[PDB]
RNA sequence: AAAUACCGGCACGAGACCGAUAGUCAACAAGUACCGUAAGGGAAAGUUGAAAAGAACUUUGAAGAGAGAGUUCAAGAGGGCG
RNA sequence: UUAGGACCCGAAAGAUGGUGAACUAUGCCUGGGCAGGGCGAAGCCAGAGGAAACUCUGGUGGAGGUCCGUAGCGGUCCUGAC
RNA sequence: CCGCCGCAGGUGCAGAUCUUGGUGGUAGUAGCAAAUAUUCAAACGAGAACUUUGAAGGCCGAAGUGGAGAAGGGUUCCAUGUGAACAGCAGUUGAACAUGGGUCAGUCGGUCCUGAGAGAUGGGCGAGCGCCGUUCCGAAGGGACGGGCGAUGGCCUCCGUUGCCCUCAGCCGAUCGAAAGGGAGUCGGGUUCAGAUCCCCGAAUCCGGAGUGGCGGAGAUGGGCGCCGCGAGGCGUCCAGUGCGGUAACGCGACCGAUCCCGGAGAAGCCGGCGGGAGCCCCGGGGAGAGUUCUCUUUUCUUUGUGAAGGGCAGGGCGCCCUGGAAUGGGUUCGCCCCGAGAGAGGGGCCCGUGCCUUGGAAAGCGUCGCGGUUCCGGCGGCGUCCGGUGAGCUCUCGCUGGCCCUUGAAAAUCCGGGGGAGAGGGUGUAAAUCUCGCGCCGGGCCGUACCCAUAUCCGCAGCAGGUCUCCAAGGUGAACAGCCUCUGGCAUGUUGGAACAAUGUAGGUAAGGGAAGUCGGCAAGCCGGAUCCGUAACUUCGGGAUAAGGAUUGGCUCUAAGGGCUGGCAGCCGACUUAGAACUGGUGCGGACCAGGGGAAUCCGACUGUUUAAUUAAAACAAAGCAUCGCGAAGGCCCGCGGCGGGUGUUG
RNA sequence: UGACUCUCUUAAGGUAGCCAAAUGCCUCGUCAUCUAAUUAGUGACGCGCAUGAAUGGAUGAACGAGAUUCCCACUGUCCCUACCUACUAUCCAGCGAAACCACAGCCAAGGGAACGGGCUUGGCGGAAUCAGCGGGGAAAGAAGACCCUGUUGAGCUUGACUC
RNA sequence: CCAAGCGUUGGAUUGUUCACCCACUAAUAGGGAACGUGAGCUGGGUUUAGACCGUCGUGAGACAGGUUAGUUUUACCCUACU
RNA sequence: CUGCUUCUGGGUCGGGGUUUCGUACGUAGCAGAGCAGCUGCUGCGAUCUAUUGAAAGUCAGCCCUCGACACAAGGGUUUGU
RNA sequence: CGACUCUUAGCGGUGGAUCACUCGGCUCGUGCGUCGAUGAAGAACGCAGCUAGCUGCGAGAAUUAAUGUGAAUUGCAGGUUGAUCAUCGACACUUCGAACGCACUUGCGGCCCCGGGUUCCUCCCGGGGCUACGCCUGUCUGAGCGUCGCU
């Protein structure tokens, strides 16, 4: 909610910071597997746990 | 016509959270939240169910701030116990303490004669 | 003490073994994504080519998507493509 | 032919150690909430009738696991809709 | 990669409702049908039933589709793009996508307190992980007020600062436990693309603090002699002073003082009635800008202010007090209820003041009418921001007073007053010790703060007709927070549109004559329905039954009578709402929509109210009061526990 | 018919009440009553298969989304159906599943695992279809919940066995 | 005897099939079609789970004994028919 | 099932016929229960009366139009013994 | 006639079988046999010029130093007295965690020291060193109508 503690607004900073796309430069390196983030997460999709 | 909100986020009609309608000189109502009916302090006696006179009917931490004469009347027991319940408890006091010399001269009798 | 045990741990060698629905659940960002309040449950998913040389430039369409060209032995290998 | 998972698939169970009362059951603590009306109990005042206990009468009063009924709570019947 | 000769095996598939992966027919089929509803023009654009803007017509109709919060969500918030995929048609559109930006506090919460409870230590048990128990089997206090030698900062001056050890001390419990309980104190305007009691401007306010204590005020300048000289007076001394006033309730801007003690506040339930206060609505005027004017309308609509904190003042209330003595009893309420234990009557005093006025304060805000600044602005001017009546009105709040209980409705932190009188204070002053008085000074860290809060940000696999805790609450009709209609506010008819109007559906209706002949069964539907006014049975636990049953009136318009304040059996002046009566009148229509009981005579069961199989049984079942036995006087009954000098009933009898 | 009588008889033989009742096998009991007609309801009748006293008997005002019955009024429940409205279905733009499926899909008889879509013998047979439709596919659904079997279990009980 | 062309009803009581009765009538014949017909209905009866009674059983429980309350699903396939 | 140039044709509008409902708006009235204001005038006023068998609807699936106004001399796809 | 439908072949879609690979398994054998109050395992949260995940890491944060190695790192920018890799013995190693001052709200204390406020002289702010229980040996101050002792 509004009402948070200090823990869990450091929670929710770390998966709003890992919820971001691949640069494009990533995918032009030697070693090229990664096509696209499969770990990214929507807020109606998947419920972060909690 | 103003339907109006609560500024805090207590969303409840609870004790602490009571309201009341005030006017500003923006022209608008909006609620000014009401400190708690702090009562006048009991007689130390406890038989006199009217409250003291001369003391601030008044929220208890408030009191650090009130002057010692806000809280007090000028008499002995006073602001702790009701006048009344006071010069019962003076003539008591002494009708009763003259009683215990009526008993230390009667005791200067009974011995005297055997 | 020594001979003795060792499906964990560190570092190694080898196999009449398995060859991506097999072999560990996991050959890959795997105890990952995801599910359950929790204990716990738990995947799918390898391959362009010798080298990106990964399709310049022209032209239809709003663009997707095409037609020409061009690279290559091969695109009858065009970005999840032997 | 056995004994072992014993050709592969299959029970209803039994056991051991753990996880749950966010639903729900019940106690407890601490907060919030329930239009508008109808009947009109005790107590109370005046009056009327007779000899007292008394007996009648008109107001007042606002009780009740009271009644009609909204919000809320519930879920009868249509065995309607789906 | 293979033939031959040997070797070895996880060695041959059509099946196992086999396992995994993929794809068919069905099939461009079912479907995109809950809650009234969309149309026109323009814009951007490649593109419009959907987007945006204006104009229409509508819905929600203050218990809302409105404006906010708790729980949950976690960036969904806001802007700028593109519009591949997602948003069950579309899309220039979104809560999708990608780039960014955004949550500011002494005062609002968290922190703190304790609640039911959780839970260490001692102890007990325990093979042991551990467990029991929380004051019970414990040496459970590391604090002060006091006295010398030493000592450090300061002219060791004499205190702050130290140590030894001697005087001095209950709570009986570590610790956790509330973003709705306790809990000092921030409100008004302005501002952003998204943040405000947080930011800016301006007004306050709470707590804490200071080493030789920074200003004023209080404590504190009284008494009585002895000389000088025209007297004030000057000056030498023996004394006082830890404040004053009121008959009182109590007052005055301070008004010393510890361990100890005592009390209060914190800190009390639900319900009824009544009164005050606002806000809101209503009413008659006066401004301002709009609406209408085809006729009528001195018209209709919007707007018309003033924070916290001080003072003053109405206004409530008193179970406060002073003379004073009441039967011919008096006062007094809607109801009460009060009185020789001191009523009426008079004079006071106090608490509450959320209302009025004033400081804040017009400088802001709002309504307007203008002028610039091309944009650089909280731009600058002119006016207005009014005067009354109101009330069983509605809601909140502050009181007064009752009624109900085999029901008695929280603790603790915290704060304050009192009673005591150990002490301290100075020697007539340059007064002291001391102060809850008026200013002054410094400080307030830490965390949360965006947004949704629900027919699209939560939980049901989803934009799911489900579920999910609260605050504010306009006008009309009306008994009404009923229903319907409208204003502020919000919306695009709920995951699609267009054209047809067959069957059969789902949901509404209407039916000649009959009337339950239908059928297991009057199931579904219907009837009845409001109010006034009559009238009301059997039976009864005399409470009821009862809105029994069964009748009459209801419209509009127009009068009449009755029902009140106020100012000094009267006149004058301001009325706010009903009841009753009679007239007149319409095509007998009139509770005209809406709201909204079918009724009687019996039988069985269960007294009733309550409860019950969440998702097929709401019942005659369960519960129930009542009634009746039974156990037990505490080393006890009844029960729990692996265990114990264990635990529940038990804060018991 | 049975007060009364004789015996057996057990702990003592059902008392007060109540009834073809939510309790009566026979049963649609018998009589009355409500009807034109009543296996219903009701009031009576009691040798009552198998009523009966806190395993409570008999009643009972008030009450009930409880179970029955008759009556009045009211009605499309019916005689006996018709019409209208909204939303569908229908047609089209866009979008787009699923169950199910040996192969499949016209019948009569015959035989057959005794009830054929196919086999035999006759009927016969004509593309692709649309809205309907509920005859059939012993249609789908779910390894019958009944029933029996298993030396398969579970919840419960006691005078089962072992603790 | 030829004979099934065409008729064979309205109701009270019961879930009833079965009867029985009222009344009309030309007559109020008997049957079959998976004891016709539940993706046609209805759910009264049976025959789940809730309850009550009687008898039975020490008991849990039992009864072609009586009693009340109790979810009746899908067609869009192929035929058949329209 | 029909219609789409006989200077003719249907349609659109208007006019009649029809029928439905039952007397419009405005005006006028010493008609109107009355009441209120000024000294008889005059306001509010349900309603009644005349105007008025008035007004309004009427084919969209009614009848006749010969009155207006346009429009109709077309397009597309196929088809041979 | 065709259309519809079936059969077959070609080509083309759909789908990912087969086959060929293989920085992964599994199995067996060998040597070694090492965690932690000097803060383990684990967990959280951080850190790159552009970096979400994965690894690497710890405010010195895809690493510092050192020794070796001897010219790259590389997706793209940029700037030999040793680039870069391996090694790693020096240093460093935020927060929870047996987790350690008392509590899990990252909330509240204490004592000693320092520095701002100052020129010790307190509040205030910041920083630092300590503050957990059980126990062991010694130490210290105590306690007892324990046992006695001397006056």
């Amino acid at each position: 909610s509004s009402h948070k503690t200090f823990r869990i607004k450091r929670f929710l900073a770390k998966k709003q910071k890992q919820n971001r796309p691949i640069p494009q430069w990533i995918w032009m390196k030697t070693g090229n597997k990664i096509r696209y983030n499969s770990k990214r997460r929507h807020w109606r999709r998947t419920k972060l746990g909690l | 016509v103003q339907r109006l909100t609560y500024r805090r986020r207590l969303s409840y009609n609870t004790a602490s959270n009571k309201t009341r309608l005030s006017r500003t000189p923006g022209n608008r109502i909006v609620y000014l939240y009401t400190k708690k009916v702090g009562k006048a302090p009991k007689s130390a006696c406890g038989v006199c169910p009217g409250r003291l006179r001369g003391v601030r009917a008044v929220r208890p931490k408030v009191l650090m701030r009130l002057s010692k004469t806000k809280k007090h009347v000028s008499r002995a027991y006073g602001g702790s116990m009701c006048a009344k319940c006071v010069r019962d408890r003076i003539k008591r006091a002494f009708l009763i303490e003259e009683q215990k010399i009526v008993v230390k001269v009667l005791k200067a009798q009974a011995q005297s004669q055997k």
